[PDB]
């Protein structure tokens, strides 16, 4: 099984500003990982996949990047849609599909 | 003449001495060459075969395109002479995705298996006419194999899995008389997946080491009594674990009845055999894709859990050049039975993007009691340069 | 694609419950459906799926032997059995598309990944009335 | 089927008629056929078979550019039956950049020899399994005869060199039964072509070090003993070589004359009259013709020739060549096969180099003249 | 096996029905089939083989072109079961640009005969070893039947010639046992020139009926006495000549003894067989050029030289198709020895401008005690359309 780890946990980033989030697998996982945003309450929303392509409904400020054991999703600059959980998730040859703990992109303020 | 019995005893075996190569990939650039996966060798007594599951299509040919799903309608089990590459006169045995086969002394055996994924039937080919058949009792992707069965006092065996493959799977042993399936035993004892099974005589027995697909990257071996169809199972007990992938040699360990859990997930057909307390085995050089081939003896590494005392290695494709499947089959020499094994050596799709088919060459190597040298045979062909 | 999920559920520990996921025209002969858990403070949890073709349907190891899904094109429904429930398995329950359509019996699987999810069914597990 | 013996006396050869030709390269110019170098024949009880080691790779492909290299893991030993141009279906014996095959009278022994430089193995495949193996003892090319090894009352034997150092490995069932080191006067010896002379085996070789005489070794199969020598002839075998004016031979030594490299090829004793084949030209492999020497096996300073024959005259490529014997109805015909090199890197019109052959035999019938090159318009065909 | 005798009679013949045919040219449009001419076809004890001299080259290859010269070093006798297209694993048996070839009831003998024009060697392969050679003994094109030879009690026979074509030359007849040339006889009667022998076994003797390149339009008849190695020699006395060219049937004659003289220079190889006193025989239908090719029964035809009453004409290749050379084979059959008889169908050049090669296919047809219909069976190659 797979030990997908995110950090940091609470990513607390102002608006406008750029955030990155770090995904680690406890084992290289190739390409075959994905991200997944999700807002409070909501079911969670595919932002990329093969660890760089964005999905259908994404937009530009969303990119990902990386390979092998360790993963970034970069996030440009955030809009009020943007401060939510975001789950990685490895899908490489074989079960289980396990997904991160999840880093909470919080809103930075005084 | 009569049917083959093993009462041999095995070789003084001291490394393998190469023993053919087939450059299906390198004649493909300019020739009709078949487009295969799961290969394997077997022999009548007078000499070996080689076989593989072709995709129902040349390589240079629009068919080759998406030759990387494992199993379609068009997929049989081509036979050969061993070395006569895969060209158009080759023989389609049977309609099968998934295979064994073995000459019984008498004639050639082959289980071929074919259908839908949640109903395949499986067919007995016994002396070139469709002698039986068993329906998919797990309605799971019937499955066997990829290489030789084994058969002894004319009831072959073969070991055939049904059900989930990263889960716990339904595994049976058929025993065959004749291409009539005589008697059918569940699989018993501790082996917890059990995939590929290389089968190995081992007279009176036959035993046979398998994949893990589910917990073990340890490998599982099976055990099987011809003359009361009982089954027994466990797994190679070297500290130096078979299956890909694994953990590496610093941190890997094994258990003889469980599966290791280290890395168990996935897996590849692989092979090993006993040598008193000492385990001959071959795995891939890499630990997380199949790159590389590798074979060695360790000592103590079937009875001692702990073990991983290796000597006598031998590279045999490089950590550069892809390999895949491999299994050992058994020849019966003038006074002791030698073990040979094969390793696949696939190229192209996934990993390969240069070409849009994906095919394999073979080496193989058989086991010498003389000295023996170094090189690596890797399969050779330029994907650069050969048709996309 | 569209997939819309049967209504909040409350259950007695030992029973089992019977979540429902209604996907759009052709959904199970396209894509992998897939049944993904989300515990109340935890993260994402697959539990299993069905290959769109075969209908063979894989599931993860903490649920093998008490789940089951099943599938009918006729009515386009998916649904998992939830068996010997327990506090544990207090969660939204969301079905999604995998995007895998197929599985190979030795390189496994391609393209696991959740592009469309159903609104997430909520569970309870527990003893109170 | 008993095992070979050879014990008939050897045919009233009086040249040599065509027996075969394979236009391996003028096929290849529209045809999946084998690019191959090292070519040799060999013969079960019932019919001839070609080899050759094949550069893994058919000619008309990408795999075919660079296949002047003699040693690559891809090489293999190619088998068919003699004049069947070497297709796709033709039959890979071994893995193997240099060998030598025989059958025993029972089934074929294939000697196949593969791996690294420094440490090759070789593979001794009898009845068509692996039977036995041994390791390059000096580590630097361990190498065969490239042509057909010979097997009385099934003990088979085979030249082997390496570094130079050289074993006579004599062979039962692919077993290797006793090795014995390489005795008396000759100081070089590559690429032995043997023939059976029963009670013994005898195979003239390629002196590459310093003999453009070529050295015979003499193996007594009964006791494993072993002798040496040169061919006497004072037109001598090898290539290059001093021109018929001026070079010489000794019975017992290297004659150093042009002795350094050389080109496989063959010879064979008639009482003390010699038969013998080599290249037209003294410089290149160029041209190839055959002629019998007066004495020309006892006597060190004989230059009679007679009965000359063209094979290929001076203008077209040859090679290698090699003796094989025949088991007629009440004589050992020897027949002999010519090498016909083409491509790299002489010919620069092609990317590949590859061979067809030609194969010949004994006659004591008349025969008359031709010349039988390999017929390939390199202008022509895939570059 | 025995050695072969032929002892059987003659069968009650009516007319040939179709055997076999190898499309040979239309499958070398998309395939490796071999480029050939003078094809012929024998038989051993189990089943039948076409030869053929091929050009050492396949058809959609640089060296197929100017293969219209019939002497060159690259000719080799290739070999194949009948039917089997010349493909490239057809076995070379023999370097040859002229050949003969006879199962003898234990092994093929081939006759095999290359070199220099002014001093070709002949090359006797028996049981695949080469056991016999002979030279030009007239400087001048040593040549043989471009068919099969005959054996009775193991002595083959082939008729061979050397000397000038269109003027007097010098033809022996060769007696070979196992590959040894035994005796030699000088041919003696009256026939004055004697190419390409059609030989048939017509125990105790073999018979054979020839080309005269020089003189005769009408066919030469050899007929050779294997217990004592005697020659005699005549002409084919009927009326309708077989023999192109030659004059049309309303004028053309013949003579029992001499060459007819009417068109006596150049010919083709052809065949006729004694049935009683009335001849079978087999003929180009045009009388200029080797277009199309019938068969039919002359009554008295074989003893009668005024005899022009043709009955059960066949045609076998329109006169709009072309032809070549055609031969009789003889056939064991249970109780009579069967005649067959095959026909080359050239195409390209020099007649077909269209391509730059010269090949043939053939049809080969049996006799027949049984009824049989109508057709054509030309070569049937677009040479509009296949590589120039
Ligand atoms: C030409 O061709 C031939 C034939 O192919 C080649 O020979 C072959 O070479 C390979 C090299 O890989 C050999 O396999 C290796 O074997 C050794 C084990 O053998 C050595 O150690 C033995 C144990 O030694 C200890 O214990 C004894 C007491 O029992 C003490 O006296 C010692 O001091 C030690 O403490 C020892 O018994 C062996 O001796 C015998 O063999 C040698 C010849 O090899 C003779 O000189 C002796 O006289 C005697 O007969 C021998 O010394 C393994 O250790 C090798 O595995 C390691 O290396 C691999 C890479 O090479 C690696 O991938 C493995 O994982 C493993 O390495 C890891 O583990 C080790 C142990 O924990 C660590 O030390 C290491 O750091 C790492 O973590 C391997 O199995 C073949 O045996 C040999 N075959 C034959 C038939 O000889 C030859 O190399 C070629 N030459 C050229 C130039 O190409
Ligand atoms: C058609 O096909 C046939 C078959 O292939 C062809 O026949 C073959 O032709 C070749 C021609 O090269 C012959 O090989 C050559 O043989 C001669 C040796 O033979 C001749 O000399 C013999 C010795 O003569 C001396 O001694 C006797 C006493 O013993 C005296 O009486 C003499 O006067 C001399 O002093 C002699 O015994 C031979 O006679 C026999 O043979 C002939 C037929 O050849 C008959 O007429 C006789 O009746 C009798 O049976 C004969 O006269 C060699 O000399 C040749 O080698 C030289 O030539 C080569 C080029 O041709 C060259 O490359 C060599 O290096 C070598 O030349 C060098 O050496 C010479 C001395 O040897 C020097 O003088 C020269 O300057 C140079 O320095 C060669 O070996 C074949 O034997 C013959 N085969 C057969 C079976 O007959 C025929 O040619 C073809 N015809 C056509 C038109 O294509
Ligand atoms: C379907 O398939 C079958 C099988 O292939 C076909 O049948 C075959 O057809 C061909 C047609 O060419 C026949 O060959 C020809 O045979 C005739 C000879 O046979 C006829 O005449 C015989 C003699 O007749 C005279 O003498 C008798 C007394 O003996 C008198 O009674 C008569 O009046 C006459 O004066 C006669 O014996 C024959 O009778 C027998 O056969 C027929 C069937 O054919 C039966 O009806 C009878 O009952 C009886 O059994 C018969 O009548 C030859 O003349 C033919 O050659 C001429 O024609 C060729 C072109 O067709 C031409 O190229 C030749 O050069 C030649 O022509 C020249 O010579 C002529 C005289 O010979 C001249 O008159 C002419 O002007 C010219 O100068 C030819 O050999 C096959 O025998 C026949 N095969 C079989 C087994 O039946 C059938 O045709 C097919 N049907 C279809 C629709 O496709
Ligand atoms: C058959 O095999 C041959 C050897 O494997 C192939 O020849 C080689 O092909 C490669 C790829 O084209 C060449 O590499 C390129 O070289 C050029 C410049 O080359 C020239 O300058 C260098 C100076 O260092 C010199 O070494 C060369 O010989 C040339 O004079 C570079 O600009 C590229 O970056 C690249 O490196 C090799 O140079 C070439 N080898 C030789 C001997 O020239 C050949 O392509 C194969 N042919 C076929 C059709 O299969
Ligand atoms: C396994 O099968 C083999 C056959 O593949 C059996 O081999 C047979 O064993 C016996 C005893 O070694 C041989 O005996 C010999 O027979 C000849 C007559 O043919 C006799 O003249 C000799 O003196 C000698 O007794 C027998 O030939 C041999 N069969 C063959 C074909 O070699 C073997 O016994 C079987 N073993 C088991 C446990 O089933
Ligand atoms: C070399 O090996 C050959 C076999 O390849 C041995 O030849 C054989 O010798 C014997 C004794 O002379 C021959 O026996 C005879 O057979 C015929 C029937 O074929 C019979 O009529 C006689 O009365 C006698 O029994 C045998 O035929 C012969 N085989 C062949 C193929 O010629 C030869 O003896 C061996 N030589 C040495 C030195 O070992
Ligand atoms: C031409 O060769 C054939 C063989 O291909 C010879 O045929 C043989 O002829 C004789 C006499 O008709 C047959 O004899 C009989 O044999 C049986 C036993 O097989 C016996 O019961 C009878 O009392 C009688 O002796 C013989 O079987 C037969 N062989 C075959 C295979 O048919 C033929 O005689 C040769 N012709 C000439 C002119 O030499
Ligand atoms: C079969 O052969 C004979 C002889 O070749 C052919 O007879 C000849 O036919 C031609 C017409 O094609 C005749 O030519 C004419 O002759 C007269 C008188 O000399 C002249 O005034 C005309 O201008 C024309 O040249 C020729 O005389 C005649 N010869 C003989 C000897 O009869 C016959 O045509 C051929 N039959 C068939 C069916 O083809
Ligand atoms: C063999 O496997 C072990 C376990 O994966 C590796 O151990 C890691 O070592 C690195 C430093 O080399 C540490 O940063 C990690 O913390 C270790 N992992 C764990 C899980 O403790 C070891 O590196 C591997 N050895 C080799 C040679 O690759
Ligand atoms: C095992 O094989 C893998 C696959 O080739 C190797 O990992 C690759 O390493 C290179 C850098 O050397 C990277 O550019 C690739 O992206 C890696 N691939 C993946 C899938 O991670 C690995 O180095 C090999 N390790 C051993 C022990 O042989
Ligand atoms: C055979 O060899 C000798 C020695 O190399 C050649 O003789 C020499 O020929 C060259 C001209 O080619 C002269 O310049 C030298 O002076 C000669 N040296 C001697 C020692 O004579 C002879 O030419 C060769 N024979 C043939 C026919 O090529
Ligand atoms: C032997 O072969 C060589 C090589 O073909 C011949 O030498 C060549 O001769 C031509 C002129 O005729 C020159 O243009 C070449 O440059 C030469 N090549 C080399 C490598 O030197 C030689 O003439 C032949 N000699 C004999 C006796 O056959
Ligand atoms: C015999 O064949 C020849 C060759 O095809 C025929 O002669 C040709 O006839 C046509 C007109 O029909 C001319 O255009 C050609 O030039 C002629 N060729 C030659 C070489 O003269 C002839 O008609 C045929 N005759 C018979 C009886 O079949
Ligand atoms: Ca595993
Ligand atoms: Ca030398
Ligand atoms: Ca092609
Ligand atoms: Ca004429």
């Amino acid at each position: 099984e797979i030990v997908m780890t995110q950090s940091p946990a609470t990513l607390s980033v102002s608006p406008g500003a750029r955030a990155t989030l770090f995904c680690r697998a406890s084992r290289s996982v190739s390409d075959n990982l994905a991200w997944y945003q999700q807002k409070p309450g909501q079911a969670p929303r595919l932002l990329i996949f093969g660890a760089s392509t964005r999905a259908t409904g994404v937009p530009a400020r969303f990119s990902g990047s990386g390979s092998g054991t360790q993963f970034t999703l970069t996030i440009s600059s955030l809009q009020s849609e943007d401060f939510a959980v975001y789950y990685c998730q490895h899908y490489n040859i074989w079960p289980p599909w396990t997904f991160g703990q999840g880093t909470k992109v919080e809103i930075k303020r005084t | 003449a009569e049917y083959r019995n093993w009462s041999k005893p095995q070789c003084d075996i001291t490394g393998f001495a190469p023993f053919s190569k087939d450059n299906s990939i390198r004649l493909s650039a300019g020739g009709d060459i078949w487009v295969t996966r799961e290969p394997y060798v077997s022999c009548d007594p007078d000499k070996c075969y080689q076989f593989a599951l072709g995709q129902g299509t040349t390589l240079n040919n629009v068919h080759s395109n998406n030759t990387v799903r494992d199993r379609t309608p068009y997929r049989t089990l081509l036979m050969n002479e061993l070395g006569v590459p895969f060209h158009l006169g080759t023989k389609q045995v049977c309609i099968a995705w998934s295979s064994s086969s073995c000459h019984d002394g008498k004639a050639w055996l082959h289980v071929c298996i074919t259908g839908d994924d949640k109903n395949a039937t499986a067919s007995f080919i016994y002396n070139g006419r469709l002698v039986d058949s068993v329906v998919s009792w797990s309605k799971e992707i019937l499955r066997t194999q990829e290489s030789e069965c084994v058969c002894i006092n004319g009831t072959c065996t073969v070991v055939m899995t049904d059900g989930s493959a990263s889960g716990k799977a339904d595994t049976k042993i058929l025993f065959i008389e004749e291409g009539k399936i005589v008697h059918t035993s569940t699989l018993s004892g501790s082996a917890q997946h059990v995939e590929e099974c290389s089968c190995y005589p081992r007279y009176p027995g036959v035993r046979c080491v398998c994949r893990d697909n589910w917990k073990g990257s340890n490998r599982p071996i099976v055990d099987i009594n011809i003359k009361d169809h009982s089954i027994v199972s466990s797994y190679v007990c070297s500290g130096l674990v078979g299956d890909t992938p694994r953990k590496n040699d610093s941190s890997s360990s094994s258990h003889c009845l469980d599966p290791n859990n280290e890395e168990g997930g996935h897996g590849v057909k692989g092979w090993a055999f006993d040598d008193g307390n000492d385990v001959w085995m071959g795995r891939t050089i890499n630990e997380t894709s199949r790159l590389g081939y590798e074979t060695f003896k360790v000592i103590e590494g079937w009875s001692n859990p702990k073990s991983k005392l290796q000597i006598n290695r031998q590279v045999i494709v490089d950590r550069g050049n892809r390999s895949g499947y491999s299994g050992i089959f058994s020849v019966e020499g003038k006074s002791c039975i030698n073990r040979c094994f094969y390793v696949e050596l696939i190229r192209g799709r996934k990993e390969e993007t240069e070409v849009l088919w994906t095919s394999n060459s073979i080496v193989v190597f058989c086991g010498t009691s003389g000295t023996y040298g170094t090189g690596s045979w890797p399969d050779g062909a330029d994907l650069n340069l050969m048709p996309i | 694609v569209q997939l819309v999920q049967s209504g909040a559920e409350v259950k007695r520990p030992g029973s089992s419950v019977r979540v429902s996921c209604k996907a759009s025209e052709g959904t199970f002969n396209k894509y992998t459906l897939t049944w993904v858990r989300q515990a109340p403070g935890q993260g994402l949890e697959w539990m299993g799926g069905i290959i769109p073709i075969s209908g063979i349907a894989n599931y993860a190891q903490k649920f093998q032997g008490r789940v089951a899904i099943t599938a009918d094109e006729s009515t386009t429904t998916a649904y998992m059995e939830l068996s010997s429930l327990r506090s544990e398995d207090s969660a939204v329950y969301y079905c999604a598309t995998a995007v895998s359509d197929y599985f190979n019996r030795d390189l496994g699987w391609e393209d696991y990944y959740f592009p469309f999810w159903g609104q997430g069914t909520l569970v309870t597990v527990a003893s109170a009335s």
